[PDB]
């Protein structure tokens, strides 16, 4: 008669129903965690370890879920931080409102497939609509469009200060590591910047170290542990003594022969160690591994060895100092010639004190002039919550700089967009104008979360915010009321473009194609299948 | 036997006034375990190991570290204190003290029907002046007499 | 109904299972009682799992069949079967068994042939009809002349009793079973014959008495044998009346007056035996309990009290005495005495037993059943209960019939000559029908020995051109005259081994379905 | 989810919905059809003269073979809810009419077994229930086209025995299709008041006891008893009897209340046993004052009373039963007296040959009442080879005895045999083309599930379905639509005037409304809220 | 409601842990595993028409479903299975030459004609509504390694 499949199978409007209280399930654990009123949380494990944090992204990543539609949003954070880096609380709310309002349409008989094409004709209108109704680009305001973008992203974590010495602190970070490409490329890569963390002293003692801050130990306690005027030289093999391979065995006949080849495993060793260092190289950086009798070589001559960094480490140094990653002898069937003309420079390699640890920090590499950031916080708590809200701060000013375009934030976007598909909707639809305008209510959940999360009035602050925007669509007399947004710590429709509440317009964009995209996935789940777990068969 | 439709099993929720308030809680219990550690007047505390030996102290640090909790907020003071033994030596019990009287007049203003961020934000104009006070009332030390 | 089954217990299956446990069941039934028939087939002894098994040999197929138990729901038919078989005639209950479970292993052979079940339910309508014909048109009649009808009522017995355990016993047991019914003299009730089972002797001991035999020996201090005495016998109260006023008491103001009413209450009850004693007996037989009041009053008048004889005890004694049971006592112009010659008492397996030797219209008989052991006086009590019920019948309808498998043969042979004379659509099943009725001569000839692939042959070849009294002979093993050896059934018991198997087949084979219900207390 | 919110919260309803069960969704109603369609598919086998028995296990053990279609689906153990709607609609045709409950339960069947292809083209389950409705009114108003009876009840029964045949024919009473026919016709027409049209079954008392045959069953015009003669020496044949019918215990008077009588003197108790040796000489000496020969008593006798009725020559029986007793003074126009002291011989019974009769070697000897005079209660002795065949013929002539009662109610009747089944499949294939504007299919879904009961005969016999089916309504178009349907022997033609295979206007107008209503109220349901496990 | 342009997809999760969601018949059958065998034959009739045609996989269940529907009347006829085997033989092969009476010949240089053929089957999954580049996208994958 029926299906005889052995796990369990709902049709209808019951899975219709459970896909949008599980986007709900997420949408309403995040919604206490968006704008400068937001809230951090507490992320328990069972082995005991607590994560402090409000990132949509890191949420979402260490929370179990089980149900299929509740991977799609939790997936959906994850390309956020790949793709713009800060739009990851945002894109939560808006792709589970997309599936909480397409709900109330396929409830009253409308067809998915109308709702799946009613939101195609509104988000791609939605970018064109925000490419057309941008203020400036990176020329007009110059510096003060880097530093207010900053603070925009700051507001919702831990380094959410009045001042502006965590904003300067990143403008002077990818500012000071522009590497530029071909065909005119001016890429700024946020990843070269070296983020550390130490428990000390507050959060206004965090150090810009222009250059780059190892997280290593010299070693050997009869280094000099700061050398001015220094030679990087940075190599990738480990300076132990000379093993064979696995094809080579000493097979000996002759006993006056054994010592000779008991003191060549060190010789040889040793011949690699005096011509790197007989060229001026004061500072050795190994990946590998630098053993008791190699490190004799650098107290003797007084140069400073750094053994097991990182490969992603090394990189980072050598192409800002200019010096050359070797592996082996090189250059044309030479024995030891090591090409002394390429080694890296560097103005002051000196470790310094960081708590009850050590760390090595490079002063300006005289090559590049690159930047790294150590933070410094109260406990291993916060320093992992000064991590997460930087490195979001470092993807803001990356992307104003490489597409000059802001947007204001504060729910002016999503203000413009409510009402402006609602007069979209009125010109070309028939059958489909009822999904474009619950696209714009759903659009407005992003003004409503701010509303709720200051405490402040919700259904006048924003019904006061929109219509400015009202006016500056129907009223064309140039009043200038599209940078109209939310001043949360006093309840009044404020303008933006004074404030200094600026976005990247990819925050916007690509939010929008993705909550559009990942909807119509979550809308075509009409009929479901659930087998039994095989496990013990 | 059939699984239930559950969404992020065996977990739990908890928000509202019941996390803000609770918080208070935990740094308060913390701060009345050695607040009879701070002055000249103090006594010993003495302490049991599971490897089976005996810390006997009055040390504000290694007190702290002898303890296993199990509240969040309440592992968050113990490394309080592990930042200030390893910074500075005789900072240790002061510390918790004050981030357990800076909380106990925090839970006032929170019944008040007050955001966070506004204590927060004066909390960081208070200690901006704070560090300018002890720079005024300081003194310069001969380190070269004995 | 098994697919998507809405059941809670209860299985049920649809012309897959329902024949093939209607016809697996019913021939295990048939198989199992087939080696009880005949003249050499043997017993079963039957027993229980445990805690009073209470074991109990039985030859005849009812008997069998009512203490087995069979749990399968097609077998319930046939049990049920033989059942009316021993309460309508008292005989074939085993041959109406096999009878029947030979029709469905027949019409188990027409399951691979594709005949329609309800073509050999018309098929097997038209072979019983012609079966009812060949017993009636062969029946023979006894009016007049009747040296001969007592001749022929031996021959009854004896078929009968051949069957059984009382096999080297028939020329001592016919006398026993022919002169008990004869004794009767009227209709037959199957009561008057009280059977007593005593240990110790062997069969050839038993006899039937001239009297009647009781028990509750006579008093304590009255006489023990009375010569040419008028018995009288009661159903009434003695002592302990309470006499049918319900809510009497007796409400006195002093001791004195208590002492008055006890002794009038034994004057009541010594002037109810006063008023016995006025019809001139000698003997007083109560169904009711005699108490020692009235039981010292007919000691010192010198005349008998037998007390509590039984509730039938007195109806036996109305039959073999010719009185009435008289329960009151106001009339002796109109209350009829009993006649007897003897009442002395007589010891048989060490108990004393009341015999009344020399009764006057004495229609009622008491066979003295005396074995070697309590089994086979159990089975001889069922073998001559199979042995009166037949003659108790044969005195009411006087048509016999040639048994021995002549009758089987009359009646396969009629089938057989209406079979050629039908299309092909129910010739089939009409020959099937005789097949089966030839089984039953084949069961009595393989029991013994013999060869019965060539005795049956030998019948249907004498059946088939005249020989109308020709059966089998299981004495020496050939083919014989059925007059000659004098081997006789009843009509009516050879009836209803026929149609009774008949009709319980019909109702087995229209069976399709088999919906059994979910069982209490089985888990 | 289900069992928690969105925000943490448990989300519980209901108690136990963990272990609930409800389907809404598309197969709630497929659930419904594939549970009916399995039992008419059971019941299909069973239609017909040439349908084949089931049998039916109690709990308890005991196994009864039934054919009828109301006894079958009863003693089942179906726990479904749609499968215990067709129980009860095999229920309501046998309290009704009495003669289709077979073919009631395959009707339906086969209305919704037409309905499960019409719901997979997008049709409302209404819209189906209100097209079956418009389909049913026409199958009502073309069976009253052919309807007539002779029926006089003095010497046509030609009609009557006829249409009993028709009822008797499908189960296992073949034997006696001519003489047991004859005892439904009789036993009806003797009991009925046909200046109300109102027949009471109180009076037709159905006994069975078993021993002989099939062909003993006798009608017998009277009442039949366990006769408990309490004394063994009582005559067992009365000539002519005038019996004294009485409810009272042949004792003292015992009062209702308590009484607890004082004895204070002997002069007391002397008066106690000359008040009781009166009492049993008075009440003897007032049944023998008004002539009778006869007594019947509801309870029960003393030893005291025993002899006397010996003595002045009074039969009696002991312990009759509550309704037994009002079967005598009916069929012997006595009158039942409480006392003993209103005896009279105007309250007394009439009646022939009284005697008991012995059935084998038992002990039951019932009474056999032959001769009457104008009795208004019958007795028919079903005798049979074991309780198989004596419980269903139980359960067959009552069937048989329903069938004359609807034509006294109604003197109407049909042609079965699945000729009144194809012609009224005409009539609604003829009105579905005025007008096939919605209701078109539901009509022709109609008229597809009437032709599965003749083609259910065609199946039982051996023929085949489509071949047979189409022979005969093809030639009902032909020409004037006569009385054309078909039988297992066939009897030559297939004219079922000719064949005499009648059945009553009511039977199969009831077969129609019924099984239409009943697909109504399992077509009207989209949900189903049943529980999980027992414990 | 797998079919056509107006179907919604189906989404199967496995004992493991991967759900999917599909729209095309043939990968429908293989993630739900059922446990009749005769239901499991018509899993590998989805197949073979992924592997000679590829775009009829949906199809020839409804096609199936619905033949085997009509011989449940067709059982309860007395009709031999053999019989309506040798029709559905003779309805097989007249059904073919409907069908190519309503074929229109074409040829693979009209670029208009392979982009409407690819433009149909994309209307039943997601990509409907980027049916303005996938399936411009698929008629030159083909047409430029066909030679
Ligand atoms: N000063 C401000 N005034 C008003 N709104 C603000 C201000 N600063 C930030 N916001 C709002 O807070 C929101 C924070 O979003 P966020 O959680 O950072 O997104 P994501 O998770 O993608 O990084 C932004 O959408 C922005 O509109
Ligand atoms: N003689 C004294 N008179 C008054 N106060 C004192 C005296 N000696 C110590 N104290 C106070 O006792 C406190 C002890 O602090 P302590 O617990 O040692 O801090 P930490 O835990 O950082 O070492 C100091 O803050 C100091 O002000
Ligand atoms: N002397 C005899 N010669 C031939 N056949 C005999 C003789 N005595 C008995 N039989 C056969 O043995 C069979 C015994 O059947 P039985 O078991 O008594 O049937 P049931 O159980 O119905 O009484 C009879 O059918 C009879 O034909
Ligand atoms: N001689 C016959 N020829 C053809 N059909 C017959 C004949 N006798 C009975 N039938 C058919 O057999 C069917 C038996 O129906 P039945 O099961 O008795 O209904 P119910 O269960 O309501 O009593 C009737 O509908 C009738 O048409
Ligand atoms: N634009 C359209 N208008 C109407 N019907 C369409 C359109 N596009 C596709 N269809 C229908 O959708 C169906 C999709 O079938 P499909 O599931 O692809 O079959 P298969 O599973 O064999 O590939 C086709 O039968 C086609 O008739
Ligand atoms: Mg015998
Ligand atoms: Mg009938
Ligand atoms: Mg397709």
């Amino acid at each position: 008669g029926p299906l005889s499949v052995f796990g369990d199978r709902s049709t209808g409007e019951t899975i219709r129903s459970q896909n949008v209280m599980a986007a709900a399930s997420i949408a309403n654990i995040v919604k206490s965690s968006l704008g400068p009123v937001g809230l951090d949380k507490m992320l328990v494990d069972d082995i005991g370890d607590v994560t402090i944090t409000n990132d949509g992204a890191t949420i979402l990543k260490l929370l179990e879920v089980e149900h299929p539609a509740a991977k799609v949003l939790c997936e959906l954070a994850d390309l956020q931080d790949k793709e713009v880096g800060d739009g990851t609380t945002s894109v939560v709310i808006i792709a589970a409102e997309l599936l909480k309002n397409a709900d109330e349409l396929v409830k009253q008989k409308i067809h998915p497939t109308s709702v799946i094409s009613g939101y195609r004709l509104a988000c791609k209108e939605a970018v064109r609509y925000i490419n057309e109704n941008l203020i400036v680009n990176t020329d007009e305001l110059g510096r003060d469009c880097l530093i207010n973008a900053a603070k925009t992203s700051m507001s919702s974590k831990i380094i959410g200060i009045n001042g502006d010495f965590f904003a300067n602190m990143v403008v002077d970070a990818v500012l000071a590591i522009k590497y530029t490409d071909i065909r005119g490329q001016p890429r700024y890569p946020v990843n070269s910047v070296n983020i550390l963390k130490a428990h000390g002293r507050s959060q206004m003692e965090s150090m810009l170290i222009s250059g780059y801050a190892l997280n290593c130990v010299v070693g050997s306690q009869g280094m000099p542990k700061r050398i001015v005027n220094a030679k990087i030289a940075c190599l990738d093999f480990s300076l132990q003594k000379t093993k064979m391979k696995l094809g080579v065995q000493v097979v000996i006949t002759d006993p006056e022969k054994l010592d000779q080849i008991r003191q060549r495993e060190s010789d040889i060793t040793k011949e690699r160690i005096q011509k790197i260092l007989a060229t001026g190289a004061n500072v050795i950086l190994t990946t590998g591994g630098i053993d008791d009798m190699c490190l004799k070589y650098f107290v003797e001559a007084g140069a400073m060895a750094v053994r097991r960094v990182l490969k992603r480490d090394l990189k980072r140094i050598a192409k800002a100092s200019g010096a050359t990653i070797l592996s082996t002898l090189a250059n044309l069937e030479g024995e030891e010639t090591f090409e002394a003309a390429m080694l890296g420079q560097a103005e002051e390699v000196v470790q310094e004190r960081i708590c009850d640890d050590e760390l090595i920090l490079i002063k300006n590499t005289k090559a590049r002039t690159s930047a790294s950031i150590i933070l410094r916080g109260a406990n291993d708590f916060m320093c992992d919550e000064m991590e997460r809200s930087l490195h979001d701060a470092l993807c803001v000013v990356k992307r104003v700089l490489e597409s000059k375009s802001v947007v204001p934030g504060g729910g002016a976007v999503e203000a413009a967009l409510s009402i402006y598909l609602e007069n979209y909707a009125t010109s070309m639809g028939s059958r489909e104008q009822l999904a474009i305008a619950e696209f714009a209510r759903s659009l407005l959940v992003i003004p409503n979360t701010l509303a709720v999360n200051a405490a402040q009035d919700s259904t006048d602050l924003v019904a006061k915010l929109r219509a400015f925007h009202n006016e500056a669509q129907v009223n064309p007399e140039r009043k200038n009321l599209k940078w109209i947004g939310l001043d949360l710590s006093n309840g009044k429709p404020r303008d933006n473009k004074q404030a200094g509440v600026f976005e990247p317009t990819i925050v916007k964009v690509k939010s929008l194609k993705f909550a559009t995209e990942a909807a119509i996935t979550i809308l075509r789940i009409d009929d479901l299948i659930k087998l039994h777990p095989e496990s013990k068969d | 036997h059939r699984p239930v439709l559950v969404l992020s099993q065996n977990t739990k929720r908890e928000s509202g006034r019941k996390v803000q308030s609770g918080n208070i809680n935990a740094a308060k219990t913390i701060a009345d375990i050695i607040r009879t550690c701070l002055g000249p007047k103090s006594m010993m505390k003495m302490l049991l190991d599971p490897m089976g030996g005996i810390v006997m102290t009055n040390d504000g640090n290694a007190i702290l570290r002898e303890i296993q909790v199990q509240h969040p907020a309440a592992k968050s003071m113990i490394e309080i204190s592990r930042t200030q033994d390893e910074e500075v030596g005789d900072g240790t019990t002061s510390v918790i003290i004050l981030a357990g009287e800076m909380l106990s007049v925090a839970e006032h203003f929170l019944e008040q029907q007050m955001h966070p961020t506004v204590v927060i934000s004066a909390y960081r104009k208070a200690l901006d002046d704070m560090i300018s006070t002890l720079k005024k009332i300081s003194i310069p030390v001969d380190i070269s007499d004995s | 109904a098994p697919v998507n089954i809405f059941k809670a217990g209860a299985d049920e299956e649809r012309a897959e299972t329902a024949r093939l446990t209607s016809f697996i069941g019913a021939i295990a039934i048939g198989d199992l009682v087939k080696s009880t028939l005949g003249p050499k087939g043997m017993d079963k002894i039957l027993l229980s799992s445990g805690r009073d098994a209470s074991l109990m040999v039985t030859n005849d197929g009812a008997t069998i069949l009512k203490n087995i138990g069979v749990d399968n729901p097609a077998a319930k038919v046939l049990v049920d079967m033989s059942r009316v078989q021993d309460d309508e005639v008292g005989d074939g209950t085993t041959s109406v068994t096999v009878l029947a479970a030979e029709l469905l292993r027949e019409a188990e052979s027409l399951i691979a042939k594709k005949i329609h079940p309800q073509t050999i339910i018309a098929g097997w309508r038209e072979a019983t009809k012609a079966a009812r014909e060949a017993l009636l048109s062969s029946a023979v009649d006894h009016g007049s002349d009747e040296v001969k009808f007592r001749q022929d009522l031996m021959n009854i017995a004896g078929t009968t009793l051949s069957s059984k355990l009382l096999t080297h016993h028939k020329d001592h047991f016919t006398k026993l079973a022919v002169e008990a019914v004869l004794r009767l003299k009227g209709s037959g009730n199957l009561e008057a014959i009280h059977i007593i089972k005593k240990l110790g002797g062997s069969l050839a001991d038993s006899y039937l008495d001239e009297g009647f035999l009781l028990d509750k020996k006579i008093g304590v201090n009255q006489p023990k044998r009375i010569e040419n005495a008028k018995i009288l016998i009661a159903n009434t109260g003695m002592d302990t009346d309470k006499i049918k006023i319900f809510g009497s008491r007796v409400r006195v103001d002093s001791t004195a007056k208590v002492a008055e009413i006890e002794h009038a209450e034994k004057e009541k009850m010594k002037e109810k035996v006063e008023r016995i004693l006025k019809h001139g007996i000698n003997c007083f037989i109560n169904r009711q309990l005699i108490y020692n009041y009235p039981e010292q009053l007919f000691g010192a008048a010198g005349v008998m009290a037998i007390e509590h004889a039984d509730f039938a005890g007195v109806e036996r004694l109305a039959l073999v005495t010719g009185g009435e049971i008289a329960s009151t006592f106001d009339h002796p112009e109109l209350v009829k005495l009993g006649s007897c010659k003897l009442i002395e008492e007589v010891m048989i397996g060490e108990d004393k037993l009341i015999h009344f030797s020399g009764v006057a219209l004495g229609e009622a008989c008491t066979i003295v059943l005396r074995g070697a052991t309590q089994q086979i006086l159990d089975e001889a009590e069922r073998s001559l209960h199979d042995a009166l019920c037949v003659l108790a019948q044969t005195v009411k309808d006087s048509r016999t019939v040639y048994g021995g498998g002549c009758s089987e043969m009359l009646m396969a042979h009629a089938v057989t000559q209406l079979a050629n004379r039908t299309p092909g659509k129910e010739a089939v099943a009409m020959e099937s029908y005789a097949k089966a009725l030839r089984m039953l001569p084949t069961i009595i000839a393989d029991n013994a020995g013999y060869d019965s692939a060539d005795l049956v042959a030998q019948l249907r070849a004498a059946h088939s051109e005249g020989n109308t009294t020709a059966g089998l002979d299981m004495r020496e093993g050939t083919i014989g005259d059925m007059a000659i050896l004098g081997i006789t059934e009843s009509f009516q018991v050879k009836r209803q081994v026929l149609l009774s198997a008949a009709e319980a087949a019909e109702v087995i084979l229209r069976v399709d379905n088999i919906i059994k219900a979910a069982p209490r207390k089985r888990v | 989810t289900l069992a928690f919110d969105e925000y943490g919260r448990p989300f519980l309803i209901i108690k136990d919905q963990d272990r609930k069960s409800r389907l809404m969704g598309l197969e709630a109603l497929k659930s419904h059809i594939m549970a009916a369609k399995a039992v008419a598919n059971t019941m299909r086998t069973s239609l017909g003269p040439n349908g084949l028995d089931k049998m039916m296990v109690d709990k308890d053990g005991d196994v009864t073979v039934t054919n009828d279609g109301a006894t079958i689906l009863s003693m089942m153990d179906v726990d479904h809810q749609i499968a215990k709607l067709m129980v009860e609609l095999s229920k309501s045709q046998d309290d009704e009419i009495g003669d289709g409950t077979t073919g009631v339960v395959v009707l339906a069947g086969a209305l919704l077994e037409e309905a499960e292809q019409l719901l997979d083209r997008g049709i409302h389950p209404i819209r189906i229930a209100d097209g079956y409705e418009q389909a049913a009114r026409v199958a009502i108003e073309h069976l009253d086209k052919i309807s007539d009876s002779v029926l006089v009840d003095i010497k046509d029964t030609e009609p009557l025995i006829q249409t009993a045949k028709t009822t008797l024919g499908s189960k296992v009473v073949n034997s006696c299709h001519r003489q047991m026919a004859e005892i439904a016709v009789n036993a009806v027409l003797t009991v009925a008041d046909m200046e109300r049209r109102d027949v009471d079954f109180e009076l037709i008392k159905v006994e069975g006891k078993v021993g002989g045959r099939l062909e003993d069953t006798k009608l017998i015009k009277g009442v039949i008893v366990d006769k408990d003669f309490s004394h063994p020496q009582m005559p067992k044949k009365v000539e002519d009897a005038k019996i004294a019918i009485l409810t009272c215990p042949f004792e003292p008077p015992k009062p209702k209340t308590k009484h607890k009588l004082d004895v204070t003197s002997v002069e007391d108790y002397k008066a106690l046993q000359k008040y009781e040796k009166e009492k049993f000489e008075e009440m003897i000496q007032q049944i023998k004052e008004t002539g009778a020969n006869l007594a019947i008593c509801q309870w029960g006798f003393d030893d005291e009373a025993n002899h006397l009725l010996l003595q002045n020559n009074l039969p009696a029986v002991r312990w009759v039963g509550g309704p037994e007793i009002e079967l005598i003074a009916i069929a012997t126009g006595g009158r039942i007296v409480p006392r003993f002291s209103e005896l009279t011989a105007e309250k007394l019974g009439f009646a022939g040959l009284v005697q008991e009769i012995s059935f084998g070697t038992t002990k039951d000897k019932m009474l056999v009442i032959e001769q009457c005079k104008n009795s208004r209660a019958v007795t028919i002795f079903i005798r049979g080879g074991n309780k198989m065949i004596i419980e269903e013929a139980k359960r067959s002539l009552h069937d048989a005895l329903c069938v004359i009662r609807n034509l006294i109610r109604d003197n109407r009747v049909v042609y079965g045999g699945g000729a009144a089944e194809i012609s009224c499949a005409l009539a609604v294939s003829q009105e579905a083309d005025k007008c096939p504007t919605l209701e078109q299919y539901a009509m022709r879904a109609f008229a597809d599930a009437l032709e599965v009961i003749p083609m259910a005969l065609s199946e039982n016999s051996g023929m085949n379905p489509i071949q047979t089916m189409t022979e005969v309504r093809a030639r009902q178009v032909k020409e004037m639509n006569p009385a054309l349907g078909i039988d297992c022997l066939h009897k030559g033609t297939n004219d079922m005037k000719q064949q005499h295979v009648i059945e009553t206007l009511i039977g199969k107008k009831q077969q129609i409304s019924l099984a239409t209503q009943m697909v109504r109220m399992i077509l009207k349901i989209d949900d189903i809220r049943k529980p999980g496990e027992s414990e | 409601t797998s079919l056509g342009p107006k179907g919604m997809d189906k989404m199967i999760q496995d004992g493991k842990g991967d759900v999917t969601i599909t729209n095309d018949g043939a990968t429908i059958l293989k993630q739900m595993q059922v446990l009749h065998p005769a239901a499991r034959m018509l899993v590998e009739l989805s197949k073979a028409q992924d592997i000679e045609a590829g775009d009829g996989t949906t199809s020839v269940v409804i096609i199936a479903g619905s033949l085997l529907d009509s011989c449940t009347k067709l059982l309860q006829k007395g009709i031999h299975p053999t019989i309506i085997s040798e029709s559905f033989q003779k309805a097989l092969e007249k059904g073919i030459e409907i069908l190519t009476d309503m074929s229109r010949p074409v040829e693979l240089s009209d670029r208009e004609t392979l982009l409407n053929s690819a433009t149909t089957s994309l209307n039943s999954k997601v990509v409907s509504q980027y049916s303005s580049l996938l399936s411009p996208m698929s008629v030159n994958a083909v047409m430029k390694v066909i030679d």
